[PDB]
């Protein structure tokens, strides 16, 4: 089903 | 089909776990009993986009991302669309992203991660 | 966007030619200026998603398959979307997909060829 | 714009 597709993104933080 | 992917807090520079969680992936749908889902970037390091390498934004180093080894036991079927590979799981559920492979060495920085879910009936 | 991908016709097994015709890309839009495109497999071999590799349905063979040389000299940028490479080029304009590298021989079979086109302002 | 993207396929033969 092409049309329930997407593109989902985040950023992940590696702190010192 | 509605998507989060949810960052993972208190993550350290140096030294982490092997398969350390780095994100949550919750996917839910009415209609929809099963998605596929893959990983995006410009190095994608197994034949279904469930491994792949992030580059961070600052330094510019990579690191392996992927599903967990839990959450890829959990895979419903493997299915091809258009000859490519998509795993798919239970729709209602959700996944874990983590560092692939040996205990990586994580140079601080950020690191985008990119997923395409898709629906599958 | 409106996009064709029209395969080449006459197209034989063996020794082919390098850089071969193989299949034509059109987009077309009355709106936006410019289109990003890369190509969709299991194996990707270069960072801007411009070369890859394509399996047989009745073998399982592979060929290597990309944007012509001429075609990728006419690109207008790259850009970086969510860290992924995208090659750009003008709206209103064809492309040449085509057998990538030196010589290849091609066993006798169908060959799938898929591509993401996204539109950019 | 990602609401232009599109995924486009084609079969390609070759013959004896």
């Amino acid at each position: 089903l092409p049309n329930s597709e997407q593109q989902k993104s985040v950023d992940i933080v590696f702190s010192s | 089909l509605t998507v989060s992917l949810i960052p993972v807090s208190g993550l350290k520079a140096g030294k982490n776990a092997p398969s350390a969680k780095i994100a949550k992936l919750v996917v839910n749908s009415t209609t929809l009993k099963e998605f596929g889902v893959r990983g995006i970037s410009n190095n994608v390091v197994d034949s279904t986009g469930t491994a792949w390498r992030v580059a961070g934004k600052n330094t510019g180093k990579e690191i392996g991302v992927g599903l967990s080894s839990d959450s890829l036991r959990r895979s419903d079927s493997t299915e091809k669309w258009n000859g490519v590979n998509w795993m798919t799981f239970n729709s209602n559920d959700t996944l874990d992203i983590v560092l692939t492979g040996p205990a990586q060495n994580v140079t601080a920085d950020t690191y985008p991660i990119t997923l395409d879910v898709v629906g599958y009936q």
